[PDB]
């Protein structure tokens, strides 16, 4: 194996009085000649390793054959049939089905034959009360503006000319009367929130709310209750905050009330029951809550908490006359059940440790559906009875992947300093612990991200050649408070790194895998924990997979967006504590003349501004002029879904030869 | 406020 | 305030 000459220049850089050489400064210039001429040599050189591999073609093989599946999504009562949206696997837009009870299921909506070349999607759904009209929005190109369509279900012709010129705006309908929905025109930046009743025409629309001075707002959504009693305006001039309005409809003329007259705080309706309406909000929250307050003198100080907030953040279902609080509790699915007076009723046994989905339906549903999934479950959807809490399946995944041939397992393992730290480990049932297994461990640590549970065919695929998927929720991460995220920011960084080292040993002495069978993988702030781990403890593992990282910590802010990590890692400009901290970790400057390290495949786009690809073409050229040892340092510079599979192909390809497999571990 | 605003 | 997020 020979690496393509990567000539060393002369930049030295300086740093509250300390002297630092950036020899491959050069690279930095992704379409410069030189630096595009680097890329193709080091492609060349990484095809032609890959090219060795003997069961590569298997793999992408196996990938690309169960990429693709059907899907079906959880069924709804509109009138005197069930909707239910269908995807065969290629369909570019979900298909909306119907069936009457007693009767065979029929195609109803077909968002993809709305436009030859299907450049016209399905936006916003909403039913009359009665089911028997439906209005729908649609989309042309990548267009923010919207057509309002009304459709008479029965025949499923249009009842009305199409309401023009919407954007930004959700239906909500009175009754069988007409529904209300926002717009900047009549019928400039004032989103204004108008009804359009049917029977007459769109220049007739009654302008609700944003006209005024005092209303004028940037986004304003509008929403009725289920039971028709009330209308909930929200307004808004950013992502941050609402102010919030309520008329009650059962009153002639009512005035607004104010639910929240600042944008100080996001809160919306969840439902009302009477004169009562429930809120979820994080004013003074920021995990949110639920709240409750009569709809007569509704301001924030007379909100009462039904769910007060927790250390999890909290996300609130309605359905069948009860309330789901949806929370994720050491990376995993909990819900909740109350009554709309407050009283816990039960806790929902879920299907395992996953993450879910639903739990949404209208007061009189029978029964409410959820769907579920995980590292070695495809998504399954459940019928869940509201009375009793009996959970049964209603659909089991279309992915050829069943569900009882695989293992997800939770445990807790010691970091350095004493810190209880959560691991998912999934793998085909049948695995011995007897270290034997190649193994795959995963992480991020960092921006409060938390690392939930789900399906991905690329995994299931790895489990399948006799792979061990693990998933470590290090600090840094937002799996529980502000102190477990705080935990792993600016000069705690070292932490994360810690709890990751300590993940690797801990799957060793459990005998899940050893150090000639482990790989370590991660994306972005996850590239830069495997790049950090990799140049600390190049022992610790055989492979080293690090993906668009951030690997030069010394001048990752003056690159492109770069000063949006600022809060999480610290600067070098900083000061004196804040260089020397990041200086220690780097991977870029940590990497040393005469080390053996694992084999790696750095992996990167040409060209990126989220993560320039500068960090990795530095990293990849310094592994290639220091390591000594026998082990590749390889980048893969990627220039569609074939794309990633070929990527993840590539992968675990890569990964199993360096493990020294000669056939794949086990026979997929 | 959200949890990003700490 | 404390361990909360």
């Amino acid at each position: 194996l020979h690496y393509p000459v990567t000539r060393q220049g002369e930049q030295v850089d300086h740093y509250f009085g300390q002297a630092v050489a950036d020899p491959y400064r050069w690279l930095e210039d992704d379409r410069s000649p030189e630096t595009e001429a680097w890329v193709k040599a080091q492609n060349a050189v990484t095809q032609d390793y890959l090219a060795q591999i003997p069961y590569r073609a298997a793999i992408k093989e196996k990938l690309a054959a169960s990429w693709n599946y059907a899907k079906e999504g959880a069924p709804f009562r509109e009138g005197r049939y069930h909707y239910f949206f269908k995807n065969d696997g290629l369909q570019n837009q979900n298909v909306l089905w119907r069936q009457q009870e007693g009767k065979p299921a029929e195609v109803f909506l077909d968002p993809n034959t709305l436009s030859p070349d299907g450049t016209t999607a399905l936006d916003q759904l909403s039913f009359s009360r009665d089911g028997r009209i439906l209005a729908y929005s649609l989309s042309l190109a990548g267009s923010d503006w919207r057509e309002i369509h009304l459709m008479d279900v029965e025949s499923k012709q249009p009842l009305e000319t199409p309401l023009k010129d919407v954007k930004f705006s959700g239906i909500s309908w009175l009754g069988n009367e007409g529904f209300f929905y926002s717009s900047y025109d009549k019928p400039t930046d004032q989103h204004k929130v108008y009804f359009h009743r049917l029977g007459t025409a769109q220049e007739d629309d009654r302008l609700v709310f944003g006209a005024i001075p005092a209303q004028h707002h940037r986004y304003v959504g509008a929403t009725v209750t289920e039971d028709d009693r009330f209308l909930l305006i929200s307004a808004a001039n950013s992502t941050s905050g609402n102010r919030l309005y309520v008329k009650d409809l059962s009153q002639e003329n009512a005035p607004l009330l104010t639910v929240q007259g600042d944008l100080d705080a996001d809160v919306s309706l969840v439902d009302n029951k009477g004169s009562t309406l429930y809120l979820l909000t994080n004013r003074d929250a920021p995990n949110r809550r639920l709240v409750t307050v009569d709809a007569a003198n509704p301001g924030p100080a007379h909100w009462r908490d039904l769910i007060p907030e927790r250390q999890q953040v909290l996300t609130v279902h309605s359905g069948s006359g009860y309330l789901f609080a949806e929370y994720m509790v050491d990376a995993t699915a909990r819900v909740e059940q109350f009554d709309y007076e407050g009283k816990r009723v039960r806790e929902v046994a879920l299907p395992g440790l996953g993450s879910v989905s639903g739990f949404n339906g209208k007061h009189d549903d029978p029964a409410l559906y959820f769907g579920f999934e995980n590292y070695a479950q495809p998504p399954t959807l459940y019928r869940f009875e509201p009375k009793s809490g009996a959970i049964s399946l209603y659909r089991a995944s279309a992915a050829p992947f069943k569900p009882e041939d695989y293992v997800s397992e939770q445990r807790f393992y010691q970091s350095k300093d004493g810190t209880r730290v959560p691991l998912i480990i999934s793998y085909r049932k049948g695995l011995k612990l007897d270290g034997s297994n190649p193994t795959i461990l995963y992480g991020y640590g960092g921006f409060d991200v938390s690392l939930t549970p789900s399906f991905s065919v690329s995994v299931a695929n790895w489990l399948d050649l006799g792979g061990v998927y693990a998933v470590a929720n290090l600090r840094g991460g937002g799996e529980y408070g502000q102190a477990w995220h705080l935990a792993g920011t600016q000069q705690n960084k070292q932490n994360v790194f810690d709890d990751f080292i300590a993940a690797a040993e801990y799957l060793k002495a459990e005998g899940y895998t050893r150090t000639d069978r482990l790989a370590i993988r991660g994306g972005s702030n996850g590239g830069l924990l495997v790049g950090a781990v990799m140049t600390q403890r190049p022992d610790l593992m055989r492979v080293a997979l690090p993906a668009v990282g951030v690997l030069d910590m010394l001048r990752y802010h003056t690159f492109t967006a770069g000063t949006g990590w600022a809060y999480d890692y610290g600067t070098s400009a900083d000061s004196e504590a804040m260089f020397d901290y990041l200086k220690g970790y780097s991977p870029l400057h940590n990497v040393r003349p005469g080390v053996s390290y694992p084999s790696t495949m750095v992996t990167t786009a040409d060209h990126n501004d989220r993560v320039v690809p500068a960090h990795s073409f530095k990293f990849a050229a310094t592994l290639q002029a220091d390591n000594a040892g026998p082990h590749p340092q390889l980048i893969r510079i990627e220039t569609p879904v074939a794309k990633l599979i070929e990527q993840s192909a590539d992968i675990y390809a890569f990964t199993l030869y360096e493990m020294g497999y000669r056939e794949l571990p086990r026979q997929p | 406020m959200t949890r990003s605003a700490f």
